């Protein structure tokens, strides 16, 4: 399997530098190049630069002269992408992908000007704002046809992302997380949801199980119906 | 055994690239290819080969080219407006590839003369032409020495002393 | 910089249904086009290069056409694995440009959402803030209105919608608001109500909680 | 048969990754230009100068 | 701190009086002055080329139909494979003439980059090394008279052979 592996998630603030690495396996390393493509959330896909890995040769998007260095080592078949002064528009899933053959000749159809294979990404998050757990709050339940719905709000986290599951990944049918929002204080918020029969609430035990890599915070919440 | 540049020859043993280095100091002999001057000559090949078919030819419903019975003055103008678009074709593909070949051998003899131009400048008054593609570095030039020619970070002052008392 | 436009935006279709995307460049590219696959989550995949190659590993119901300033990629019979985004993206010239992408989601039925309203929990109301969720669960389509309606009071800028990628199973979607207040204004007005309005419900459903009563 | 292909003479389909084409002055679709020689060498390479004892 | 710096890989964005042009750092400090002879040498080819590429006149007055408002059949066929067998053949050649041109162009004005630089070479002859970068190290006094001479092909490299090889080595 050839194959592209980037560097782990980074946060950082307004105006530092982030560096993000790809190692390659499975094929010639010197004779190809490494374009980077970054994707915004909810967004679409950008091209950012390309190097080569026979020569050190750089193609930078007119975007981003100044800012970016791109490196590569042969030794250690690994590109690198350094993106300076980074601004809170620069958060996205940057994307590094094997592209353009080098050493050789090739037709068109064999010029491997087309990107693949992708890493997995990185995740590069900009905001004046810190590291914080979340506190995550039930969702009670109270019926109908006759099913209930229960759930966990896990609010005021940075940054993405967090891990949801219910009752350790024992229970996954009619389970909806929905997706992240920034809310205007700068921190992150979800809510993850499930419908179960309504006559299992008196018997069965539901707890969402929460995971925070970023600030390394883990919960456990019970969710049972108020007592009235 | 005595090592000669691209005046003279190729060389056939140089399989890691286009262009490229061949030197005797003291500790051996060995070999080493340029890569940019490499990929300079293989981009331009690509350029080449990518504007040859950029123009795509896409013909649908065009005229009869073959047929069946003899009937005269239209038929003789179908067959005569088909060879004169043949004949102009076949001598455009004809001129193409000649010019082309021509450009190719121009472009990749000159990314030769290039590299050994930008080498003489580095050197200075250190080396002197032997008139073979070879340079005769007047100064002790170990594998380092070498290598920083080859990469081009080679500081002529540092030897300067030492090889115009050679050279003179 | 070359511009890339695909169409459709989005498209909804049926398992064994034929589709074809389309994209359009602003100036002629050759058959340096490629095409992309993204599924939700997941890194993009090269599908198709050099307009028409399928990727060797690639499943022979995908095909590209096109040369020059069009081309198009077209799925023969649908399957299930199929409905993803898809990005064409331009090598011919730096700087290397994409389109703009197209969404392949499933078509279904209608289905009116069940509706859910959700009161602030005590642990959270005691910290100073209060959060009212209301959950419209397994609906299709994906379009609904919410509104945030407090003792009557219909409300605005205090509420964030999220939703659901189409569900793998049933082919629906899940949405959820969020009505935030501070600990003193939640305690002014006794009653909530979110209105939902969903074409597959003839009137529209209100769930209504009554705060400090269960 | 069962196979893709963009450009289409009375003595079959070809590929269409040359310029060129000598099968048919007959054709349909996305095709090479038709000639009359049967083969040009384009250069990819330099100069051939085998080496000296 | 500005060092000067010749054309190898790079250009002159302050240099608006010519095309070609020499920059000078010596004991009165620094200077700048076009070459007109080289700016004029490559200019004239270029006036040259856009002569000829509209020399010929093309005119045409009566011809074939080249829209038709009803479909007939075979004759319409032909007049209409005859006139986009003529568009393709002459975009072709546009094509490829404006190719052929602009790589010319571009090799005649690198030339002559080329040539006032090896016709500067000759006229130092042992009184100057190359840099490298473009420039030339004068290893001897040249002050702005000095300069000009060398600008106007009148420097005698013999007056000061003797202080430069002296400082060369
Ligand atoms: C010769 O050229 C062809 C096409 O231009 C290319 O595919 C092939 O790799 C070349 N051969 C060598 C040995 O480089
Ligand atoms: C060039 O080679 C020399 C000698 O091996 C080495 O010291 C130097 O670091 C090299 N420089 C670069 C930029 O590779
Ligand atoms: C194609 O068929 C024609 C006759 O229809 C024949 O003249 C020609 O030689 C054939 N060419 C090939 C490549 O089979
Ligand atoms: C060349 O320049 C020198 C120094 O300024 C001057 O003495 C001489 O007259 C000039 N010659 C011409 C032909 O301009």
């Amino acid at each position: 399997q050839v194959q592209l592996v980037q560097s782990g998630p980074e946060v950082k603030k307004p105006g530092a530098s982030v560096k993000v690495s790809c190692k390659a396996s499975g094929y010639s390393f010197s004779r190809y190049g490494i374009s980077w493509v970054r994707q915004a959330p909810g967004q679409g896909l950008e091209w950012l630069g390309w190097i080569s890995g026979y020569t050190g040769n750089t193609n930078y998007a007119q975007k981003f002269q100044g800012r970016v260095t791109m490196t590569t080592d042969t030794s250690t078949s690994t590109a690198s992408m350094e993106l300076r002064s980074l601004r809170s528009d620069d958060t996205a899933v940057y994307y590094c992908a094997r592209d353009k053959k080098q050493g050789e000749v090739v037709l068109p159809a064999a010029s491997f000007r087309w990107f693949a294979p992708w890493g997995q990404g990185t995740l590069v998050t900009v905001s004046s704002a810190s590291t914080k757990g979340p506190s995550v709050f039930p969702l009670a339940p109270s019926t109908s046809g006759g099913t209930a719905a229960l759930g966990c709000l896990v609010k005021d986290y940075f940054p993405e992302p967090v891990t949801v599951s219910w009752n350790s990944g024992a229970l996954t049918s009619g389970v909806h997380t929905f997706p992240a929002v920034l809310q205007s204080s700068g921190l992150y918020s979800l809510s993850s949801v499930v419908t179960v029969p309504s006559s299992s609430l008196g018997t069965q035990t539901y707890i969402c199980n929460v995971n925070h890599k970023p600030s390394n915070t883990k919960v456990d919440k019970k969710v049972e119906p108020k007592s009235c | 055994g005595a090592i000669a540049g691209f005046i003279e020859n190729g060389w056939e043993g140089m399989i890691d690239g286009w262009y490229g280095f061949r030197h005797q100091n003291s500790e051996g002999t060995g070999q080493a290819a340029d890569l940019k001057s490499t990929q300079a000559a293989i981009d331009q090949i690509n350029g080449k080969l990518n504007r040859v078919i950029e123009k795509t030819n896409e013909k649908f419903h065009q005229i009869e080219k073959e047929f069946s019975e003899v009937e005269g003055r239209i038929q003789d103008l179908e067959k005569y407006v088909e060879d004169t678009k043949i004949d102009l074709w076949s001598y455009n593909a004809e001129l193409l590839v000649a010019l082309e070949n021509q450009h190719t051998i121009d472009l990749t003899d000159s990314e030769m003369n290039k590299l050994f131009e930008k080498t003489r400048r580095q050197l200075r008054e250190n080396a002197e032409d032997m008139g073979n593609g070879c340079f005769k570095i007047y100064h002790k030039c170990d594998n380092a020495c070498i290598e920083s020619i080859r990469n081009g970070t080679y500081d002529h002052d540092v030897y300067r002393d030492e090889a115009l008392n050679n050279r003179f | 910089d070359i511009q890339m436009t695909q169409s459709p935006v989005s498209l909804s279709a049926s398992v064994g249904d034929r589709v074809t995307i389309t994209c359009r460049a602003s100036q002629s590219i050759g058959k340096f086009l490629n095409w992309y696959q993204q599924k939700p989550g997941r890194a993009p995949k090269l599908l198709i290069y050099y307009a028409s190659n399928l990727e060797t590993g690639g499943p022979s119901r995908f095909s590209g056409r096109g040369s020059e300033t069009e081309f198009s990629l077209t799925i023969s019979s649908l399957q299930p694995e199929d409905f993803a985004t898809y990005y064409c993206q331009q090598s011919n010239n730096v700087p290397h440009t994409f389109g703009q992408g197209t969404k392949l989601e499933i078509k279904r039925t209608v289905a009116a959402p069940s509706v859910f309203i959700f009161p602030p929990s005590d642990e959270q109301l005691k910290s100073g803030t209060a959060s009212v969720v209301c959950l419209l669960n397994n609906f299709y389509p994906r379009e609904a209105k919410v509104q945030w309606k407090v003792d009557n009071a219909l409300q605005s800028g205090n509420s964030q919608e999220s939703v659901t990628e189409q569900d793998s199973k049933d082919s629906t979607y899940s949405l959820s608001s969020t009505l935030t207040l501070s600990k003193a204004d939640y305690e002014k007005h006794k009653v909530y109500a979110c209105e939902v309005t969903h074409q597959g419900l003839s009137s529209p459903v209100t769930k209504s909680f009554n705060r400090g009563e269960c | 048969d069962t196979c893709i292909s963009e450009c289409i003479t009375p003595n079959g389909s070809i590929p269409n990754d040359k310029p060129f084409q000598n099968v048919n002055k007959i054709t349909y679709g996305a095709c090479p230009k038709y000639v009359k020689q049967n083969t040009l060498k384009l250069a990819t390479g330099m100069r051939n100068v085998p080496e000296k004892a």
